[PDB]
């Protein structure tokens, strides 16, 4: 996993620097450690370790624990390293289904790692100020509001609570305080009446305390998931289709488990009257539709019943199978053309082939396709099984039967994506680096003419200051700009893949 | 007798990127939050250290911040900043 | 401007030197070695300020020559930034002009440091003068001059170590500033 | 197979030209065949029904404009149209010979129909390394790196 | 004047420490790569 482990170094440096850096690779390199071997092998102060610690534990980066003999054992997530990549998705979501007041609850709540209801309201009421003007005020009425929409949404995860002391373990203090968390307050928001109005940067007793909440990114996944899905289908068969699929994931989510391969079961009434009235369908027509696609040759739904006549169940696993193999597909088209999707779909349904029905099969001709078969065989994406002709399996004595592996696929394009992320942040900061000595030589100019703005001083230099050489290095800094604006366009996109592989893999593993 | 270039070419080409409005938002998002996480405790920078000579005007430019301190009963008994 | 630092090192002593008390014998040793030379990191060392300690001198195997180590203090040329400093000049330059401290001669003053009013000569390499009511655009800095005050704000070590397999500038370097009233030649003021 | 090689061999080659420009020109016929269908969305099953473009029908239109006068009837009409059956040009709607045109022939409307996906150019294969033959032949520290790469520098270049 | 370089690298061996080698660093450590099959020049030079 050196790819990953190098994407969690520069994500730390991008987003904590240093020190931070050095004790997160070291303890993901290290698995669950105590301090002091921790603070000998780094070698640094102990100052800067705990520190460190103390940040990354109230990020939830890392963990600590309880071990024998009374030592504390301080552990660190990987996969928790990769979230912040997400943020934009995270806070885009909130945004489209929340007001800018949830998006603000959802920016405070993941730059702050934990925050407390007041705090939150607080802070959020607080930042706006920037955004309202003329009079206009804020008060945590609404802002209270849209975060307990947000919790009962499932967007949103209270944080585990300290145990009580007094009731447990009297006495002395152990060395660390064992939180336990509590799932029947999970979405049970805090109640508070307190209003402020938002200072607007004038520059001139919490009820709720320990009561910490954080984003809940399993929601957001489980959307994301639901995006997906009702796009695909939305390409697939119709505009309406993808409704009624943007339907019955809707009642599927308030009810489903987010790791089983099938839905509770659903009923076509029951669809209907959550149906929305926007659209002039009636329950014959919705059954109409559910019916023919159960009937897809795809397999997206199953009927499993017959209760209340309309009954049918969405297969979330083999839905997401069928955008693994889509996406695999997509890589094979652009990197070999069609004819290259062409003979590996053939591979696909015909599980064991060799090189002469390939060629029968798609007129692929003699000396394209063994070449092409030789190409793409040494690009692993696919395998071979050589069945023997003898049991010794000598070459002369064998069949080259070929076969598909569909997870090991997946898995390193991942790693391949994974890479894929590296290579562009060593870039943009290569450019960064490169750059930073004319950056610094036009901001300071900047400053200098933003400066000193208000005061009333004289026009004599807005064009005195520009016969610099800056000037003509201005399209040079665009240049840059769009540069790193293209760079990053492209990391949010392979962020887009990113779901679809790490989904599929997710669900095709049973985790025992 | 001569290895190839260390760049041959290739047929195929990275596919055009998009655009959009909801692209740029979120571009322009990202260039917000690299810009945010820069200026709050969370962002240990080293201390300043190895200063020059006994120059006057430390009077006034020294940066003076609040000690952090999370909520002290989440976590061990062990580092406190003091 | 004058700094002292701390030194640790090893030396050897060729037999024929024990005759001498030995830490007369390390110290000159030391100092040849030392002296006249400049440090990459804390600048030019004049020479050694005094021996501290001794440990017990090694005769290793294969060689007659006694081995030593010693904690010593040195005496380091470094000025810091915005020092005022009084030295002759050596030279007139387009980028500046070139001034002399005697046992030291890396230190430029750009015309950025000289006065706005005289910004370039007569096509004659010494720099001119020009001021609003007084001095004519008549005066000018003499290659020699005297101990012209200025103060320093720029200064730069360049490391020219070898490069490649084995088989000019001077590699610390200062910049100083004239423009303020009081600076430059005594005569003005 | 030898001579035979499907009597597309002509050439010698499997004609790979006429077999590649025929198999487009069958996918663009059957296109215009189930976009009739689609058009007119046809009370849904006849719109799938005339989707159902009839591979007979499609047999009797690649006899004519002088396209099919080697060897058509079924065998070889039929297997062409099954090399374009493998692949995600088409998807499983034959419903056996029975039904349909004798299975509308290898079931040559399937959903060739409908070869409409459902996901754009993975951000991936927008991006340099995506593509970057040397992707992982990229070594950063040696050689070839991001901050070099010739694929990345033009791909940013434009 | 010129700045100062140490004169004497003399040094002991301590330990030795066994490994292999990634194939990034085999190359970068390689000078160059050979690529010719053949052994001398068809010219009656001998030459390699
Ligand atoms: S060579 Fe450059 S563009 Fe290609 S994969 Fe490596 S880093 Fe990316």
């Amino acid at each position: 996993t050196q790819a990953e482990i190098k994407l969690c170094s520069l994500l730390l440096q991008e987003h904590f620097g240093e020190i931070v850096e050095k004790i997160g690779v070291h303890l993901i390199r290290t698995g669950s450690q105590p301090l002091r071997v921790i603070a000998h092998d780094t070698g640094t102060s102990l100052d800067q370790v705990k520190k460190a610690l103390c940040v990354l534990v109230q990020h939830n980066l890392v963990s600590y624990q309880v071990h024998k003999r009374g030592v504390v054992e301080y552990e660190a997530q990987c996969s928790r390293v990769l979230r912040m990549l997400r943020y934009p998705r995270y806070i885009y979501t909130t945004k489209t289904l929340y007001s800018d007041t949830g998006e603000l609850i959802v920016e405070e709540l993941l730059l702050n790692g934990k925050l407390t209801m007041s705090a939150v309201v607080k802070k959020v009421a607080d930042r706006l100020t920037e955004t309202m003007e003329d009079g206009k005020t804020m008060d945590y009425a609404e802002v209270s509001n849209t975060f307990v929409r947000l919790a009962d949404t499932h967007f949103v995860q209270r944080c585990p609570s300290v145990p009580t002391t007094e009731n447990s373990d009297p006495g002395p203090p152990p060395p660390a305080p064992t939180l336990v968390i509590n799932e029947k307050d999970m979405y049970l928001v805090p109640k508070l009446s307190l209003i402020g109005k938002g200072k607007r940067r004038r520059s001139s007793p919490i009820p709720d305390d320990g009561i910490y909440w954080q984003a809940n990114l399993d929601r957001f996944h489980q959307h994301f998931r639901d995006q997906a899905i009702v796009s695909a289908v939305a390409n697939r068969m119709d505009q309406t289709s993808s409704e009624i699929v943007r339907t019955m994931l809707r009642m599927s989510e308030i009810t489903t488990s987010s790791s089983a391969p099938f839905t509770q079961p659903l009923s076509s009434n029951e669809i209907f009257r959550s149906l929305p009235v926007g659209y002039n369908i009636s329950k014959q027509v919705l059954d109409q539709y559910l019916t023919l696609l159960a009937d897809d040759p795809l397999e997206f739904v199953g009927k499993s019943g017959d209760s209340g006549g309309g009954m049918y169940v969405i297969n979330l696993h083999k839905a997401l199978a069928s955008l693994a193999t889509a996406t695999l597909e997509s890589v094979v088209q652009e990197r070999f053309g069609s004819r290259c999707a062409r003979i590996f779909r053939l591979v696909l349904q015909k599980k064991h082939i060799e090189q002469k029905q390939v060629e029968d099969f798609a007129m692929i001709p003699a000396k394209e396709a063994k070449d092409m078969l030789y190409k793409m065989l040494s690009e692993n994406f696919m395998s071979l099984q050589e069945i023997p002709k003898t049991p010794d399996h000598a070459p002369s004595r064998t069949f080259y039967l070929y076969t598909v592996n569909i997870l090991s696929a997946a898995r390193m394009l991942l790693h391949r994506c994974y890479k894929s992320i590296a290579n562009l942040i060593e870039r943009r900061q290569f450019e960064t680096k490169e750059n930073k000595r004319l950056l610094e030589k036009s901001q300071r100019v900047e400053a200098i003419i933003a400066s000193m703005q208000a005061t009333g001083a004289e026009e004599a230099q807005l064009q005195e200051i520009e016969e610099m050489i800056t000037a003509p290095e201005r399209q040079q800094l665009e240049t840059l700009k769009r540069n790193v604006n293209k760079l990053d366009a492209s990391e949010i996109q392979v962020d887009e893949t990113i779901f679809l592989l790490e989904s599929y893999i997710e669900c095709t593993m049973k985790r025992q | 007798l001569k290895p190839p270039p260390l760049f041959p070419d290739t047929d195929y080409k990275p596919v055009p990127l998009k655009t959009g409005e909801g692209e740029e938002y979120m571009l322009a998002l990202k260039q917000e939050l690299r810009e945010t996480m820069k200026r709050m405790p969370y962002f240990i920078e080293t201390p300043e250290e190895r200063q020059d000579i006994e120059r006057y005007s430390k009077r006034y430019m020294k940066v003076y911040k609040e000690e952090w301190i999370p909520d002290w009963r989440r976590l061990p008994r062990e580092m406190m900043p003091r | 401007m004058f700094v002292l630092v701390e030194m640790v090192d090893t030396v050897r002593i060729p037999p024929w030197q024990f005759e001498r008390k030995l830490n007369d014998s390390i110290a000159e040793e030391l100092n040849k070695k030392l002296a006249n030379k400049v440090v990459y990191n804390v600048g030019l060392c004049i020479c050694l300020f005094d021996i501290t300690k001794l440990e017990d001198a090694y005769v290793f195997p294969g060689d007659g020559a006694s081995h030593t180590k010693v904690h010593f203090r040195c005496v380091v040329f470094h000025p810091f930034l915005d020092e005022i400093l009084i030295g002759k000049i050596k030279g007139c330059s387009p980028e500046g002009v070139h001034v002399s401290l005697g046992f030291f001669d890396d230190i430029l003053i750009p015309p950025e440091s000289l006065q706005q009013p005289a910004k370039f000569d007569e096509a004659e390499q010494v720099w001119v003068w020009e001021y609003e009511t007084e001095e004519g655009a008549h005066d000018l800095y003499m290659d020699t001059g005297e101990e012209i005050r200025f103060r320093v704000v720029d200064e730069s070590f360049v490391d020219t170590s070898p490069t490649g397999p084995s088989s000019k500038e001077a590699p610390y370097t200062l910049v100083g500033s004239i423009s303020e009233p009081g600076l430059g030649l005594l005569s003005w003021w | 197979r030898s001579v035979t090689g499907g009597a597309w061999y002509s050439d010698q080659d499997f004609e790979s030209e006429f077999v590649e420009v025929l198999n487009q020109q069958c996918f663009k016929f059957l296109q215009s065949k189930a976009e009739t269908a689609r058009e007119s969305k046809q009370n849904p099953m006849i719109q799938r029904n005339s989707s159902f473009a009839s591979s007979h029908e499609v047999w009797k239109y690649i006899c004519e404009l002088g396209i099919s006068k080697v060897e058509l009837s079924m065998e070889d009409i039929e297997t062409i149209l099954n090399t374009l059956i493998y692949d995600g040009k088409v998807e499983m709607t034959i419903i056996a010979a029975k039904e349909g045109t004798v299975g509308s022939v290898d079931g040559h409307m399937k959903l060739y129909r409908a070869v409409n996906p459902i996901i754009p150019p993975t951000g991936l294969v927008r991006a340099p390394c995506g593509l970057c033959p040397v992707f992982d032949d990229c070594h950063e520290g040696g050689e070839i790196s991001p901050s070099n790469c010739i694929y990345m520098t033009e791909w940013l270049e434009f | 004047k010129e700045q100062f370089r140490e004169t004497d690298v003399a040094k002991k061996i301590s330990h030795i420490c066994f490994g292999m080698k990634s194939p990034e660093e085999m190359r970068q450590q390689a000078h160059i790569q050979v690529v010719s099959k053949n052994l001398y020049s068809q010219d009656n030079q001998h030459a390699p």
